[PDB]
């Protein structure tokens, strides 16, 4: 109620503070709710900058993919899709 | 060219001397902006090119800007170059003299030593053989600012905050 | 009572510091400016001075 | 009084910047990383009096690695050897070390 | 030490001699500090990218900032006591004494 | 449009990465002996030029240690022609 | 009328137009009729050191393909 | 200034000090000293005076060349063995540098001078604070370096700081200076165990600066700055004058007080290191300080100045401030001599 | 201290695939699929010794084996190769957005002659 | 080397423009106007330096502000916005003081 | 070629600033129901060489400048930070391609204020050092939010290269994005050349050719100005194979800006001092910081951050 007031009387004198604390409260509270902020750090992880260095077999290793491409490994067709 | 850096930082001990001697504000200004922008050229050289034009938009750009914006507004000074009047003239003229006498020392002899040994050898030989590929390794740990030093940001804010508070109530009279 | 307890002769002239840390003010130059509206100035139509 | 809340909180506040051979950003490598790595590993714990002594050979190994003094004084005997036989026409530059040969890939 | 960083270390010490050795305004001796500041930025940025300290590229910058902040210090109370005298002299400065 | 337009981007940015992956071996098998080549002919060349100076063992490591260390630029093109030593130093830097 | 302004804004137009035009042109005569290659990062450089190698005529411009090759 | 902004200013200035003595890191050493010179300035400059702000101005100047100076011996450390810990420094002409710059910082002569102006200039709030709480990040960092500290250097700093300290206090008559002056011959004391035990140094800075709180607090509750100011005050308030003879004679150091638990400690530990010709030196230098506590005793409570008339009007009002540490600081400060052996918990 | 060992000229003299980074770019990705193993093989070298005058016979079949890459490309799908690596050549970036259609060509006869399968992204 | 090339000649073309326009242009004989400066004798207000040392501290926040773009790519992404967000909200906050306090006078 | 290269970057820009001094008056006037100059030359095509040649005949007076040497460095110094700022602009190809070409732009213009600083203190004049002080204060407050405004938008770009915002802005222009930065970057680069309504009329010691170089230089900064905002947020299409398409609708573009320029400057009247700086402080300024916040978080929870390279 009171606040309300406060709100309209504050966009009424000064428009330009009301909308720069709205855009910037956005910016804060928006992100944390947001699901492409998780695919965004996964991006970022994805993009090879470096060499990716080779691992000796030691043949206990079933996950980690030792061929071009084969079903092991990670996959970025999570990406494709986006 | 192969001694491009060197000339460099000699200018660069010569606009300090010029600087250094005290001169009329507004001479002492300009002998820290030429030098000022040969270190910038040397940083540049070295590689690291946003550090060079971070000295130019800010040194440069800013902070000398505000210094010589003081001694615009309080002036009260009689105008006299380096070469003026002997306090002055005579202490550029030293500088560069100590300076000259250091370089020749450098260069003729390899193994010069006055308080720290130096090596009269080019300084392209320091330069590192080395591959970056797609990185800008001065770009990159600078951005790492953000993400590995979050305690430098935080003091760094507190710091500027602080001190937009400390200029207030020092210039409130 | 005095600047320094064993006082010289140059320093026996010398004032003891005031009684409060305030030094009384100096000079107190005006620094209010005097302009002057010269008449070629647009506003002034040249056949104005206005002495500000 | 160095209160080492750091360590007392476990907490990393300036302890990432303090060596080069530390993680550094993308896994840039530092120039003398290895060196750093030897000298540090060697004094761990075993306190900076015997550091100071025990592993003196990896300390100046790792500071000629960061200042180079003793490579540089040596490639300018080099130089000095090669300008003097240059003068007295005793030494002839080869054509792969004059350009003239193309440089491998 | 390579004859580059001698000279910039030579900077510097020039810088702080003029420093300590004041001659009338204290504008040229805020010039002399904030010229030392530069030189120490070209030491630490040229000994950073020599020894690859990615990690520590943020140094010379941290250093810049708190230079500047020390120096809008500095112009400050040049101000005040400009405003206080008349000029920005160093010999203005003898209320206090010993 | 721009979060489609970005997202592509970052898409050809990651297969660029991989062709420069894929090149990379060739390129360090390459430039390790291109850089054994150069310090071999520095090495020949030094023993020519000081075999005369007294009490210089030719290629003498100035680090104790036998690890590998990577040579330093005046290591490698410390002899060359000026011209290569500014190309290999400021070319990159120079090149804009 | 308004038209007489054309005139004007057209030279200021064609002024303005010959420094893109020729920094094209200078850059593809220069570059063997190619758009100039660019170095922002250490690899690019690289790559564009090892096609100067390449060439054997010290020019990055022309490209030896597979016939260069056995 | 607004009280929120002082305690803001204040807890800034404890902060820069605390990041001292917490970083790990030369470069962030270095930030907590510019944050304390930064909040420290306007705490000088609370009170707008001319005297003041040319203070703050001599104040601003040392302390700016003495962190330049700090940086410059970081990055020759930082050059010649790639380092930013804040340990043994690997370079002699560095660890040089960086003992005047922490010197300068101190104020241990020949570094003194800005000392007993700032000191004058400043109020008797800004004076405790300057004297106590800024002697501590600088002690902090040569504690930290006392290994690679050169004694010679150090010894050399130290014994001047006590020499010029006594001297200078000698001749002073302001309380301000005199304080200033004294606390110049303390930190020689300090700073001259330095590189033999920094347990010592820990002890005799904790005794200066309850001395210090007692005996500025007492002045400001008398609020004298001068010796007749002071000399006035048995007319109104004998107790504060007689606590403040109490204090003077234990920084003069004369047994049973608190004062002389750090020279017994220091000259116990020198001794221990061979060497007697220093310590001597020392205590006998130290009579000087002793000389002109006893001439401020003698003014204050010894003997009685005449008074003035309207002391009758002040004589009927009674302090409203309350100064709550004051006692247990004048009690730490004068009987504690019985417990040394409490000294090991500084270890 | 001990004398620098170096390899000898002739042991670290291999026959150079003397061609150009845009033709390199080109078939990068069918290159690193078909000669994955030398190459990776190599790297693991390279990351273990830590020492290039130990790992030299591992690059020697690295650029044998690239060699025989390109050859293959030779004998089956030379023209649409060329079309390729002119194109990326062109672009100052050498970017493979600007060449698609030319990809398209060069990866279809690779797939139908030689099979090789373009690797996907990541 | 073309970027000094082109600093050199950019420098050099004024140059010899201001040689052009300073000495030559005063060479032609304009009689010559006897006329003395008559000069026959301090706003040094706060309300401009206060706007400098403002500024200096807000460029300095805005230098801190610069590697942003490339901050972006970090995989901590939460920690780089929440310290970018910190930075600027410090900015607001000096902004803020000043314009709440007497400040912003200009 | 490469010198080749330099001059036709540099003398094609002074001859359009030479007609863009024609193309202003002519726009003012006949905004004004005025036909700009028609008599001397067609159209008045020969009125900025009239101009040139009268000003260099003119009898240069003297300003009793308290440092010649001072004075004259000042206009050395604009000129050529105005011809160095075109350089790395990419009209599809950039002259010199710097990966900071942005943060190399913002300092040139920083150096800029120098000239203003210099020129009223060497000119010995009461007045003149005032009118300097106010153009100080002026450009302090503009080179804020600008810094602030491209820092934002090139949070989208993914670097400060120049060459990349045409890739960026590839299929939509940047301002249909961020079109309130766009406003007040506008509004901003008016601030940074003086442009009315942010002019302080009533330097002016420069007498003839000196006066006539800070005048060229003032202008050519106006098309740098307008350049620089048509290459940030109106994009145009590039082919690979033929740049000059890019290069005429570049051009094209450039010209509109400065034509809105110039009619701005005849529409709005000035502002004044105190207006100016609560427009540049108390509007534009928490605006744009709010902004920034705006266009770092909006990526991150987009899932749109740029490539690096």
């Amino acid at each position: 109620g009171r606040i309300a007031s406060f709100l309209k009387n504050a966009w009424a004198k000064e428009p330009v503070l009301v909308a720069s604390f709205a855009i910037g409260g956005l910016a804060i509270i928006l992100p944390s709710l947001s699901p492409y902020t998780n695919y965004a750090i996964r991006i970022n992880r994805a993009t090879p900058y470096n060499y990716p260095v080779p691992l000796r077999d030691d043949g206990n290793m079933p996950d980690v993919p030792s061929h071009p491409q084969d079903p092991q490994g990670p996959s970025l067709e999570w990406l494709k899709n986006l | 060219t192969m001694y491009i850096a060197f000339i460099l930082s000699t200018i660069f001990v010569i606009g300090f001397v010029g600087f250094s001697s005290k001169p009329s504000p507004i001479y002492g200004g300009l002998g820290l902006i030429v030098s000022g922008g040969v270190g910038c050229g040397i940083v540049l050289n070295f590689g690291g090119s946003f550090l060079g034009l971070m000295v130019f938009l800010i040194y440069l750009g800013g902070m000398l800007v505000v210094f010589g914006y003081t001694t615009a507004m309080a002036t009260e000074m009689y105008p006299e170059v380096w070469v003026s009047n002997k306090t002055v003239f005579g202490a550029f003229v030293s500088g560069l003299m100590m300076e000259f006498c250091m370089v020749y020392y450098a260069l003729k002899e390899e193994e010069v030593e006055i308080i720290f040994k130096f090596n009269g050898l080019g300084d392209w030989v320091i330069y590192d053989t080395g591959d970056s590929g797609f990185f800008s390794e001065e770009a990159m740990g600078i951005a790492a600012l953000y993400s590995y030093g979050t305690w430098l940001v935080i003091v760094t804010g507190w710091s500027l905050l602080i001190g937009v508070v400390v200029i207030m109530e020092i210039t409130r009279g | 009572g005095g600047a320094v307890m064993y006082p010289t002769k140059e320093t026996a002239h010398w004032k003891p510091p005031p009684w409060n840390d305030v030094d009384p003010p100096k000079d107190t130059l005006v620094s209010n400016l005097t302009l002057n509206f010269g008449p070629q100035h647009p506003a002034a139509h040249g056949v104005l001075r206005l002495v500000m | 009084p160095f209160f080492d809340v750091q360590k007392r909180l476990g907490l990393d506040l300036d302890r990432w910047m303090t060596i080069q051979s530390a993680e550094q950003p993308h896994k840039i490598p530092g120039r003398c990383h290895a060196f750093e790595k030897e000298w540090i590993e060697c004094a761990h714990g075993i306190g900076g009096i015997r550091a100071e002594k025990e592993c003196k050979i990896e300390f100046d190994d790792f500071v000629e690695c960061l200042l180079r003094q003793k490579t540089m004084k040596r490639l300018s005997a080099i130089k000095r050897q090669r300008d003097k036989l240059i003068k007295e026409g005793k030494y002839t530059p080869p054509p792969h070390h004059l350009g003239k040969e193309d440089p491998r890939p | 030490m390579p004859l580059v960083y001698m000279n910039i270390i030579m900077a510097f010490a020039i810088a702080l001699a003029g420093l300590l050795m004041y001659r009338s305004h204290l504008m040229s001796s805020l010039l002399c500090l904030e010229g030392m500041m530069l030189s120490l930025f070209i030491m630490s940025t040229l000994i950073i990218l020599n020894t690859h300290f990615t990690l520590a590229n943020m140094m010379p910058i941290i250093l810049l900032v708190f230079a500047a902040c020390e120096a809008a210090l500095g112009l400050s109370l040049l101000v005040m006591v400009s405003n206080t005298y008349g000029t920005d002299y160093v010999q203005n400065l003898n209320l206090l004494q010993c | 449009s721009m979060m489609k337009w970005n997202r592509e981007r970052r898409r050809l940015q990651i297969e660029d990465f991989e062709a420069r992956i894929a090149l990379m071996p060739l390129f360090q098998a390459e430039k390790d002996r291109r850089v054994l080549q150069m310090l071999r002919e520095n090495l020949e060349e030094e023993a020519i030029i000081m075999k005369d100076v007294p009490d210089w063992k030719v290629g003498e490591s100035v680090f104790h240690t036998t690890r590998w260390v990577t040579p330093m630029m005046g290591e490698l093109y410390g002899l060359r022609t000026n011209e290569e030593i500014l190309s290999a130093t400021y070319g990159f830097i120079w090149y804009t | 009328m308004w038209f007489e302004i054309l005139p004007g804004i057209a030279v200021m137009a064609a002024c303005l137009f010959i420094p893109g035009m020729a920094t094209a042109h200078i850059h593809k005569f220069t570059n063997g009729g190619k758009e100039k290659r660019v170095a922002h990062f250490s690899y690019q450089w690289n790559l564009m050191e090892r096609d100067r190698c390449i060439s054997g005529v010290n020019r990055y411009h022309v490209t030896k393909g597979l016939e260069n090759i056995d | 200034m607004n009280p929120i902004i002082y305690t803001t200013l204040i807890m800034t200035v404890m902060s820069g000090t605390m990041l001292v003595m917490i970083s790990s890191h030369w470069l962030l050493i270095w930030i907590g000293f510019e944050m304390n010179l930064l909040a420290m300035i306007p705490v000088l400059m609370k009170n707008f005076n001319p005297r003041a702000t040319e203070a703050a101005t001599k104040y601003f100047l040392t302390q700016a060349t003495a962190s330049m100076m700090l940086m410059m011996a970081i990055i020759i450390n930082l050059l010649y063995s790639g380092q930013w810990t804040i340990t043994k420094m690997f370079n002699p002409v560095a660890m040089t540098m960086m003992t005047m710059a922490l010197a300068m910082k101190l104020g241990l002569s020949p570094f003194h001078f800005w000392v007993p102006e700032v000191t004058q200039g400043i109020s008797l709030q800004a004076g405790l604070l300057l004297l106590t709480w800024q002697k501590l990040a600088p002690l902090s960092v040569l504690c930290q370096i006392s290994q690679s500290i050169n004694p010679n250097l150090m010894l050399t700093m130290a014994m001047l700081s006590i020499l010029i300290g006594g001297w200078g206090g000698l001749n002073q008559t302001q309380l301000r200076k005199i304080m200033a002056y004294s606390s110049i011959a303390h930190m020689g004391w300090m700073t001259a165990v330095l590189p033999y035990n920094t347990t010592m140094t820990i002890l005799n800075l904790l005794i200066y600066i309850t001395m210090t709180l007692a005996m500025f607090m007492l002045l400001i509750h008398s609020s004298a700055t001068t010796t007749l100011s002071l000399s006035h005050t048995w007319n109104k308030m004998p107790v504060i004058t007689s606590l403040m003879m109490v204090t003077l004679l234990s920084m003069g150091g004369l047994p049973p007080l608190s004062g002389f638990m750090p020279k017994w400690m220091i000259i116990q530990e020198m001794t221990k290191n061979e060497s007697i010709i220093m310590p001597t030196l020392m205590a006998m230098t130290a009579l000087l300080n002793l000389y002109f506590y006893m001439r401020l005793a003698y003014s204050s409570s010894l003997t009685m100045f005449p008074s003035t008339n309207n002391m009758k009007m002040k004589w009927q009002f009674e302090h409203t401030k309350q100064m709550k540490l004051l006692p247990t600081m004048i009690v730490l400060s004068t009987l504690v001599l019985p417990m040394t052996p409490a000294l090991s918990s500084l270890n | 201290p001990g004398i620098v060992e170096l390899p000898t000229l002739e042991d670290l003299k291999v026959q150079e695939v003397k061609v150009s980074s845009s033709v390199l770019k080109a078939a990068a990705h069918h290159y690193g699929a078909q000669c994955d193993k030398p190459n990776k093989e190599f790297m693991l070298c390279r990351w273990e010794e830590k020492d290039p005058r130990r790992c030299l016979e591992e690059g020697k079949l690295v650029n044998q084996c690239a060699l025989d890459f390109f050859r293959q490309i030779k004998r089956h799908c030379a023209e649409p190769f060329t079309e390729y690596w002119t194109c990326i050549d062109y672009s100052g970036l050498q970017l493979f957005r600007h060449c698609r259609k030319q990809q398209a060509k060069f990866d279809e006869c690779v797939l139908d002659k030689l099979g090789w399968v373009r690797p996907d992204l990541g | 080397m073309n970027i000094m090339l082109t600093l050199l000649t950019n420098v050099t073309l004024a140059s010899l423009l201001v040689l052009i326009a300073f000495w030559l242009p005063q060479l032609n004989a304009y009689s010559e106007k006897t006329s003395p400066y008559e000069c026959g004798f301090l706003p040094f207000s706060m309300k401009f330096f206060l706007v400098a040392i403002t500024f200096l501290l807000f460029d300095l926040e805005i230098a801190l502000l610069l590697p942003l773009p490339w901050a972006s790519q970090t995989n901590n992404l939460k920690t780089m916005l929440t310290m970018a967000l910190f930075l600027l909200i410090l900015l607001a906050a000096s902004l803020a003081y000043e314009w709440t306090q007497k400040g912003l006078e200009w | 070629m490469f010198m080749i290269n330099i001059l036709s970057l540099i003398i094609p820009i002074l001859l359009a600033v030479a007609f863009l001094t024609l193309v202003e008056r002519k726009v003012l006037g006949y905004m004004q129901l005025r036909k700009g100059p028609n008599v001397v030359g067609p159209y008045g095509l020969l009125q900025p060489i009239a101009d040139a040649l009268k000003l260099f005949t003119k009898e240069p007076l003297r300003p009793a400048t308290s440092s010649i040497s001072m004075f004259i460095i000042a206009p050395i110094l604009a000129l050529s930070l105005a011809l160095t700022m075109w350089v790395p602009l990419p009209m599809p190809y950039p002259l010199i391609n710097m990966n900071l070409g942005v943060l190399f732009m913002l300092a040139m213009s920083s150096l800029a204020v120098y000239s203003i600083l210099w020129s009223g203190w060497a000119s010995n004049s009461k007045y003149a050092l005032i009118g300097a002080l106010r153009a100080v204060a002026q450009t302090i407050s503009y080179e804020v939010t600008l810094a602030i405004i491209l820092l934002s938008v090139l949070l989208m770009n993914g670097s400060y290269t120049l060459s990349t915002l045409i890739t960026t802005q590839e299929h939509i222009w940047m301002i249909f994005t961020s079109w309130p930065l766009a406003m007040m970057w506008f509004i901003s680069t008016l601030a940074e050349t003086n442009r009315a309504p942010f002019d302080l009329t009533e330097n002016v010691e420069y007498a003839a050719g000196p006066f006539a170089m800070f005048f060229m230089a003032e202008y050519a900064n106006i098309i740098m100005m307008n350049a620089f905002t048509a290459i940030l947020f109106l994009g145009a299409s590039h082919d690979p194979h033929t740049p000059e398409l890019y290069t005429i609708n570049f051009v094209l573009k450039t010209l509109a800006l400065t034509i809105t320029f110039l009619w701005i400057r005849a529409s709005y009247p000035r502002f004044r001092y105190d207006q100016l700086m609560h427009l540049l402080w108390k509007s534009f300024l928490p605006l744009t910081l709010a902004l920034c916040m705006w266009h770092i978080s909006l990526p991150i929870m987009t899932a749109s951050i740029p490539p690096q390279s």
